[PDB]
């Protein structure tokens, strides 16, 4: 355990990011037991997490991460269940991770966060029911919206447009927002109301198409300009907590669940790979940037798991 | 002052959360029991076998903490109302394991939302937790004044707020809660966490909670302005809304992260407190009648009933109403002996039904106010007054007062009175059978005497208070009907309730009653225009008499006597609440009914429908004659 690294690492392992050059990201918090907090973890070798003894570097956050993202190559904006959007900084030498703003806006949990394609803005959502948008640099709230009737689930900036992103709420609304319009959210998806939307992902290419999966374990694929349901499969038994696009030129769409499975989808929506690998709720996925073969997933099993994917 | 806690969703360590919330000032927390966000499967393999704890220790804190300290809060990812099947059977085994677990801990209260329309299987699961060994925790239910949906920013292109006027619209969150709580047959373990939004609906929304069991108030942050000082404080009409809050006794909630940051959230708190302190402080009837709110009595019946010696310390302690009757009476002297007469004429004077002697006491008042001459015969049943009335006349009235120990209608006066002079009214004029006693004394008046009283005339009106019709449900008895408690009537400082429509006149009595035949039956019907949407759950009744010319006393509300703290008001249930629309009338039939042996009341609503009529034949409920 490097300086200012804890000696033993949260149960529930929430959030796995790879930087650029391969580096891994452990978002966990405490769910259980006497403290109800959490920890960020940096794992320069992925092939030694979760284990905290070989670490890069590794901090004690007050309560627990719901969400993770990198800013960048060195900056983690954090949604915390204390109502804060935290941004931590890495080290120069990138030995300890230190807290660079802590920001109490939303009234309850921070459910989601997404950095906007800009890197100097990002929307956080919260049980608080509220989507607001933060300059990172000045440590504010630009805007703050209560768009949605219940609490926000997901909140994903679009790709390439800084003024552009989704979010789902279980008030059963997807919104497609664009700030530039005096009235921002816009109410998007399929003809009739289906079951509550869990999980966004836009694709990384056509940044007018995007996949939304459902509580009832569907995944569904959307056009943003026909605005009607294109493609949907029944791919998890449980609800879709996360939907990860791989880096590939076609690139492979990974799915999680409830259900504690991964599988990994073609453009079609078809079954490629699927890993029971987990024994409790699988919580993220990210590609490694090195290997585009490599799969990473953590669980509330305390495993990260690296899949090869044929 | 005021009860306050904390409502938070995060609680890192509970030792210090609780230490931190109590340094600020707070009575209490209110926190999850479980992690809110420690979603757990009951039936698919593998997540159901997640190896343990469940949640953190009871050992953390002490028993006397848990059952102080300490609200539960149902964790935001149970939805038992789910339209997906496992969804609704995870919510439910949760639920359960959530509220056990509080149960095991004892904590005496345990926040549930309404947060939606239909929370059928949320009800169903409560209900059978409460049919779970017979404990007394309460369930707060956590209600908006203003649903969420109907309080968004007005920000989707193509899903525009309607502002068009919507009247049952904007009730539908008393709708919610009103149907979770007849789904749960009115639990006096459910009540209501009245949450408030920046934007207050229109008053006709708030007054729907006005005959409600709010126990809570919850205040987020957001809804606090910030004066010039950078301190939080509130609209007026927020201001509003807690000084009426604040008459209902509830606990207040403080919600939210801090948005008013140099300074601690004690300044939230400080705030509610600086409004407490700074209320129209009580005037002598609300601290009198302070202890006594919704607190259901019998009504006295002093006729079949001897009257304890500190039930009459406690009429003579009502100086407002024997001014009242010395007044009546002066007034009446002047108007009978002229002053070329005062000192040749002197007037016999009967009080009937003296008691321990203050209407005697009133009428020597009166009689020396008005410098005129009077006789005074002191008559009363109870012969333990008896007692109090004969040592008085010996140590101090002397001779001037005849005490007789008999009944006015069995008593043969020794001659006629120019004056009767007495106090035989209940909350409802005649529920004490004053007109009976007054007819069967009558023979004594002379063929000019004046009866004090004159007149009395009682009064009804519909009124709304969920609280109190489960007050009278809950007066169930071992050996009689398992409804009676519905079909008698209840004295009681009617506290939470909403008054439907204006008091109108039921019954009046006149004295003397000149009668050729004289009857003291009664059927009255009464309409009352309702402009609200409310449920019926009975009729307030009160009284006016007329003591002498202009002089009255009155707990009519619009003409409550001033000061007066004798008489608080009479309620008649009905079985079955009656829901009334804006626009209807509520049409009540009241009759008085009687043998040779009882007197009695009946009564039936007939609009918007049709009640049971009430206490047919006496058979819940008479008054002994
Ligand atoms: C001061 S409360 C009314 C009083 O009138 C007395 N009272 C009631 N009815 C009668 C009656 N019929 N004859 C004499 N006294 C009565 C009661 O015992 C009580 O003290
Ligand atoms: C003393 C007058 N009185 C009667 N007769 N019944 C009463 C009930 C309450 C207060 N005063 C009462």
């Amino acid at each position: 355990l490097p300086p200012n690294a804890p000696a033993c690492m949260e149960r529930q392992l929430e959030a796995a990011r790879y930087r650029s050059d391969g580096a891994l990201l452990l978002g966990a918090s405490s769910l259980s037991g006497r403290c109800w907090a959490g920890s960020l973890w940096l794992f320069k070798d992925p092939c030694a997490a979760p284990n905290e003894g070989f670490c890069s570097a590794g901090v004690q956050t007050e309560a627990g991460v719901a969400d993770l993202t990198w800013v960048g190559e060195r900056g983690i904006l954090v949604a915390s269940d204390s109502g804060a959007v935290e941004l931590w900084e890495l080290d120069e030498n990138e030995t300890l991770i230190v807290s660079k703003f802590c920001k109490y806006e939303h009234d309850d949990i921070v459910s989601t966060v997404s950095v906007l394609s800009s890197g100097t803005q990002a929307v956080s959502g919260s049980k608080d029911i509220c989507i607001k948008v933060w300059d990172l640099a000045q440590q504010v709230v630009l805007s703050s919206y209560r768009a949605h009737a219940a609490q926000v689930t997901c909140v994903a900036a679009s790709p390439h447009k800084d003024s552009v992103f989704l979010s789902c709420s279980e008030d059963n609304r997807i919104l497609l927002w664009d700030t530039r319009c005096p009235k921002p959210a816009s109410q998007i998806g399929c003809s009739a109301p289906g079951y509550l939307p869990t999980s966004l992902a836009w694709h990384p290419q056509q940044s007018e198409v995007f996949v939304f999966g459902d509580e009832n374990g569907t995944v569904s694929l959307v056009d943003t300009k026909s605005t009607s349901c294109v493609l949907s499969s029944a791919v998890h038994s449980q609800c879709v907590t996360g939907l990860v696009f791989s880096p590939h030129s076609v690139p492979f769409l990974a799915s999680l669940s409830e259900d504690c499975s991964l599988a990994v989808l073609d453009s079609s929506l078809s079954e490629l790979f699927r890993s029971q690998a987990h024994r409790d709720f699988v919580r993220d996925a990210t590609w490694s940037p090195l290997n585009h073969s490599l799969l990473t997933t953590v669980g509330w099993d305390h495993q990260v798991v690296h899949h090869v994917v044929p | 002052r005021v009860s306050s806690g904390r409502d938070l969703n995060c609680v890192p360590e509970i030792a210090d959360t609780l230490g931190a919330v109590a340094k600020q000032g707070f009575d209490f927390l209110c926190m999850p029991v479980f992690h809110p966000r420690f979603k757990r499967e009951f039936i698919q393999e593998p997540a159901k076998n997640r190896p343990g704890p469940q949640t953190r220790s009871d050992l953390l804190l002490s028993g006397r903490d848990w059952n102080t300290l300490i609200v539960g809060k149902l964790s935001p990812w149970i939805r038992p109302d789910s339209k997906v099947e496992k969804i609704r059977r995870n919510s439910e085994a949760a639920m359960l394991q959530e509220l056990n677990f509080g149960a095991y801990l004892g904590l005496p209260a345990f926040l549930l939302p309404l947060n939606q329309e239909d929370n059928t299987n949320l009800a169903r699961v409560l209900t059978n937790h409460i049919h779970t060994g017979h404990h007394s925790s309460m369930f707060w239910m956590r209600v908006p004044l203003v649903a969420p949906e109907d309080l968004r920013d007005d920000i989707i292109e193509n899903a525009p707020t309607t502002h068009t006027e919507e009247y049952s619209g904007e009730e539908k969150t008393w709708m919610w809660w009103h149907n979770f709580r007849t789904l749960c047959d009115y639990s006096k373990r459910i009540a209501v966490a009245l949450e408030i939004g920046a934007d207050l609906p229109s008053n006709h929304v708030i007054d729907r909670w006005l005959g409600e069991p709010i126990k809570a108030a919850i205040l987020p942050t957001s809804i606090f302005l910030t004066n010039k000082k950078g301190f939080p404080v509130l609209s007026k009409m927020h201001q509003r809304l807690i000084f009426r809050l604040l008459k209902l006794e509830v606990q207040f909630i403080i919600t939210g992260t801090n948005h008013h940051s140099e300074k601690e959230f004690c300044s939230y708190l400080q705030y509610l407190e600086y409004l407490s302190q700074n209320r129209p402080p009580p005037n002598a009837y609300e601290l009198f009648a302070k202890g006594y709110e919704d607190y259901l009595q019998s009504p006295l019946q002093p006729l079949m009933d001897n009257l304890e010696s500190q039930t009459y310390e406690v009429f003579e302690k009502d100086p407002i109403k024997y001014s009242q009757y010395q007044q009546a009476i002066y007034k009446c002297l002047l108007d009978r002996v002229p002053e070329e007469e005062k000192d040749t004429n002197v007037q016999v004077l009967m009080v009937l039904g003296a008691g321990r002697g203050p209407l005697v006491n009133a009428s020597l008042r009166a009689a020396k106010q008005a410098d005129r001459r009077i006789k005074l015969y002191a008559v009363e049943k109870n012969p333990n007054a008896v007692v109090t009335l004969e040592n008085w006349q010996f140590e101090e009235w002397g001779s001037q007062v005849t005490v007789v120990s008999s009944d006015m209608r069995e008593w043969v006066a020794p001659e006629k009175a120019d004056i009767i002079v007495s106090e035989l009214l209940g909350s409802f004029a005649d529920n004490e059978l004053s007109p009976e006693c007054l007819d069967g004394a009558q023979h004594f008046l002379k063929d000019d005497g004046v009866s004090i009283p004159g007149e009395y005339t009682s009064f009804l009106a519909p009124i709304s208070s969920s609280k109190l019709y489960n007050e009278v449900r809950a007066c169930r008895e071992k050996d009689r009907d398992p409804e009676a408690q519905f079909e008698m009537p209840y004295v009681v400082r009617l506290h939470n309730f909403h008054q439907l429509s204006a008091p109108q006149p039921c019954f009046t009595f006149s004295h003397p009653n000149r009668d050729p035949m004289i009857d003291n039956n009664r059927y009255c019907t009464l309409e009352f225009p309702v402009e609200v949407n409310t449920v019926l759950h009975g009729f307030a009744g009160y009284f006016e008499t007329v003591l002498y010319q202009d002089i009255t006393l009155s707990i009519r509300p619009e003409t409550h006597s001033p000061g007066m703290f004798s008489w608080f008001p009479i309620l008649f249930p009905i079985k079955q609440p009656i829901t009334v629309r804006e626009g209807q009338t509520i049409c009540v039939r009241f009759w008085r009914c009687s043998n040779s042996k009882k007197v009695w009341y009946e009564w039936a609503v007939t609009a918007p429908v049709c009640s049971a009529i009430h206490n047919p034949t006496g058979r819940s409920y008479t008054i002994g004659l």
